[PDB]
């Protein structure tokens, strides 16, 4: 039959491929933008920004934020969710096929979401208040937190999760949904929240472990405790977590909300959790002290454990007293959302695009690595490029590893800002 | 777009005018460097930005988070600014043409007295930046 055709996708997984997986000085990404997919607005002023994309099993969802005259979430008026699908064309690449599009019923209430792809339909998790300080000032109990889905030919439906019926391993006020995306794996979504607790309930070892300068009048203990306060309300914290959600045809809910292990803890930021390598990985944006990538493959559940990486060549900017290559422990706030995408595991490879500046939000490279050092990078614009977020999602396409990134892009000054997809190739050879 | 003369946040800086403060020029896609000098004598100092009604005011309000707390002495501390949309900063920190940014710390210099919030070298000593962004005299 010729309507048949075997699917060109796969989980990047199994027996390595053959790929560069050493040093090299001018690789060849096969670079290609993909400027199809995300909408163009006819009104200048109009904000595209904060960017989402999860794929799993060929299929993936997309999400944006649309505001006016600011790129700040908080300020959205409507919030873009895309379900697509990845595609053969005879490109010799892969391609984005774009099936659905439909607004946030509740966006102008949207603090925040995840995406995430399960058994080819999108879902995406959002909290939604009437308060755009209800992390700071309110509770949970004071929100709704819903589950959006939907696929190619369903009309969305979004159902609300009876938080109420929830169990939470620790006393938490407040939680959102924070992050570049979740999995699903079972009848189990797990999506990466930050969570909001009143006392200080946390240890420090390892941040207690450094010996570097630290503010006069003040002792290590104290600033290690301090520097997971909400920048905002220093009556809270902010510890990363993760849902866990059962559900049954999206009924009948069981709802565990989970800590993040306390070993190495950094102040509450977006993270992610993806599929790879036939692992579970977690990143988390570096938004404190610690400026050097935090991320690592799941080990324990609970407490939600990942196996930290010890990397001593990735990290972010920031502006202030934590720029870029900052370890020692002090009470700053800020960073980018770089995410990561694992390559192989025997070689402890991983792709990013990062920002390369100690202070400013520009100049994406994309970069292959191990803990150790960097192995290969390319700029992604021969030009000055202001860019704020960036992630990156992996995958074999025709038996090869392929990468796709959304970055968070302001390519003409101020105006028209909308963020820009890419597809690239791991190199065959050095 | 290039790169703005330094301003190191100190008494001892001329380009704070008594009564006015710093007021700069920055067209979006100029760099400003703002540093806290390393050292006899030491002031301490926690640098905010705040809209016009704060910067007459010369006060902070709680719930705002410094650009730059210099605390620490020995090392030098820079503030990195390009005007544009997109920081790393958490609170968005943006750079849009023909608007106006305020930069002020009511701090007295003195250890004891970083954590002030009203009052202070910004009352005083006219510790104040006014950026006006797109925009010429
Ligand atoms: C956290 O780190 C800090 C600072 O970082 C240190 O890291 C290590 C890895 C080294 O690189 C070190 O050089 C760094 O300073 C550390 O605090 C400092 O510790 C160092 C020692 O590690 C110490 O430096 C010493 O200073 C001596 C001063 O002597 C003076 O007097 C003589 C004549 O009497 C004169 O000639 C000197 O010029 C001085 O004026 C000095 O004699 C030492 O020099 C020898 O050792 C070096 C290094 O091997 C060698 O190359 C030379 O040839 C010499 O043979 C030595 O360098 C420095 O004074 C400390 N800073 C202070 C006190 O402010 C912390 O460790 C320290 O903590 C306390 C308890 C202190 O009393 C130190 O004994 C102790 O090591 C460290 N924290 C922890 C918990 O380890
Ligand atoms: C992170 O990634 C980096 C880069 O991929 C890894 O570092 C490399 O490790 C390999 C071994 O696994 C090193 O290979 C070595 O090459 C030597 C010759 O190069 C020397 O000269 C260069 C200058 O160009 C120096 O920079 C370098 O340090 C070396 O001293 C040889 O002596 C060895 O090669 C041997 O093995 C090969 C097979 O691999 C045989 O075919 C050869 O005949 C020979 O027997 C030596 O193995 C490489 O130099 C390293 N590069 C670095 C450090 O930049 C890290 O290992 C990785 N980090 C982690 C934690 O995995
Ligand atoms: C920094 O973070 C702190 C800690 O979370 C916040 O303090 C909380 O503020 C909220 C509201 O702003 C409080 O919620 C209220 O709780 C009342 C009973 O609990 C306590 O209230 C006092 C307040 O000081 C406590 O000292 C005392 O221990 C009580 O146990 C409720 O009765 C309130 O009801 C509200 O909702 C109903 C509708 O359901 C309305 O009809 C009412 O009018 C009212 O609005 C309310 O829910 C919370 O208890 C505070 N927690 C504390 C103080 O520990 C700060 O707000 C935050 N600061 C900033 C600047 O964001
Ligand atoms: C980043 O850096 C950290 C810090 O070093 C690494 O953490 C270490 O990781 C190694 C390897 O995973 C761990 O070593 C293992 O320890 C097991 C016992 O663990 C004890 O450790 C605690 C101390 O906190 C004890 O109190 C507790 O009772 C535990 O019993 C060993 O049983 C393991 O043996 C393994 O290796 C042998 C090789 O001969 C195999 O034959 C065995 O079958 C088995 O695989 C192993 O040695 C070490 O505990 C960790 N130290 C910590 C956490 O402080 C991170 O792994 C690193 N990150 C990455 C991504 O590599
Ligand atoms: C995505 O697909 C997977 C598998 O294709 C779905 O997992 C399925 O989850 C249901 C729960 O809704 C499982 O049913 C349960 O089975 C246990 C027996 O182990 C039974 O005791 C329970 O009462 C319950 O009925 C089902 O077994 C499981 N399927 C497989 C193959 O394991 C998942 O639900 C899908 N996610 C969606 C549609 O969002
Ligand atoms: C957010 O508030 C709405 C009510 O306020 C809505 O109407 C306007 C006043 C405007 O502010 C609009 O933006 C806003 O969404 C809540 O709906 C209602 O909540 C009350 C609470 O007692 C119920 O009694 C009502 O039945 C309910 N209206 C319905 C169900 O149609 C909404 O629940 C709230 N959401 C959250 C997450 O707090
Ligand atoms: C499960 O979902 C299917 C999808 O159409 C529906 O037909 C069926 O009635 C649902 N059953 C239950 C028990 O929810």
């Amino acid at each position: 039959s010729a309507m048949y055709s075997t699917n060109a996708y796969a989980e990047l997984a199994g027996p390595p491929k053959i790929f560069c997986k050493s040093v090299s000085k001018d690789p060849d990404f096969r670079l290609k933008q993909i400027d199809y997919v995300i909408p163009v607005q006819q009104d200048r002023s109009i904000c595209m920004n904060n960017p989402l994309l999860d794929i799993s099993d060929g299929f993936f969802t997309y999400i944006h934020y649309e505001g006016i005259n600011s790129c700040k979430k908080s300020d959205s008026f409507k919030v873009l969710l895309s379900h697509g699908e990845i595609v053969d064309r005879g490109d010799y690449r892969p391609s984005l096929y774009l099936l659905s599009s439909h607004y946030h019923p509740y966006s102008m209430q949207v603090i925040n979401c995840v995406p995430v792809t399960c058994n080819q339909s999108s879902f995406v998790f959002c909290h939604i208040s009437n308060n755009t300080k209800t992390l700071d000032n309110s509770d949970y109990s004071s929100d709704e937190y819903y589950i959006t889905y939907f696929n190619g030919i369903d009309r969305p439906k979004t159902k609300k999760i009876p938080i109420n019926n929830m169990t939470a391993d620790n006393r938490y006020i407040h939680f959102t949904f924070s992050g570049g995306g979740g999995v699903c794996l079972g009848e189990e979504f797990i999506i990466p929240v930050t969570t909001v607790i009143n006392t200080d309930v946390f240890t420090h070892d390892y941040c207690e472990s450094f010996n570097c300068s630290v503010q006069t009048g003040k002792s290590l203990k104290e600033i290690c405790s301090e520097s997971l306060r909400s920048p905002t309300n220093s009556s809270r914290y902010n510890l990363n977590g993760i849902m866990i959600i059962s559900q049954n045809n999206m009924t009948d809910f069981k709802i565990q909300l989970n800590g993040i292990t306390y070993n190495k803890l950094s102040f509450g930021s977006p993270g992610r959790l993806s599929k790879t390598l036939g692992q579970v990985l977690y990143y988390q944006s570096s938004m404190s002290w610690d400026t050097y990538l935090k991320a690592g493959f799941v080990e324990k559940w609970k407490p939600f454990t990942p196996n930290w990486m010890n990397n001593t060549v990735i990290s972010r900017p920031n502006q202030g007293n934590c720029p870029r290559y900052h370890k020692c422990p002090e009470i700053c706030y800020g960073g980018t959302y770089n995410d990561i995408a694992p390559l192989d595991l025997g070689k402890d490879m991983y792709v990013s695009v990062i920002l390369d500046s100690d202070q400013l939000a520009e100049n994406p490279e994309i970069t292959v690595f191990n803990s150790t050092t960097i192995l290969y990078k390319e700029r992604v614009s021969k030009d000055e490029l202001n860019t704020r977020s960036t992630t990156t999602s992996c995958f074999l396409f025709l038996d090869e590893p392929w990468c796709i990134s959304v970055l968070e892009t302001n390519r003409f000054n101020g105006k028209s800002i909308r963020p820009e997809i890419y597809s690239y190739k791991i190199p065959k050879y050095c | 777009s290039i790169v703005l003369e330094p301003i190191y946040w100190q008494s001892s800086n001329s380009k704070f005018l008594p009564g006015q403060g710093l007021v700069l020029y920055p067209q979006i896609g100029d760099k400003l460097d703002i540093i806290c000098p390393k050292v006899g004598q030491y002031e301490y100092y926690k640098v905010y930005m705040v809209d016009k009604d704060q910067a007459d005011r010369c006060t902070i309000k709680k719930e705002n988070t410094p650009l730059l707390n210099c605390a620490k002495p020995d090392q030098d501390i820079k503030f990195t600014i390009k005007f544009q949309e997109f920081s790393p900063n958490l609170w968005g920190l943006e750079f849009q043409k023909n608007k106006d940014y305020y930069i002020i710390s009511t701090s007295n210099g003195s250890l004891e007295g970083l954590d002030n919030q009203e009052g202070g070298v910004c009352q005083t000593r006219a510790m104040k930046i006014l950026m006006k962004v797109g925009q010429d005299a």
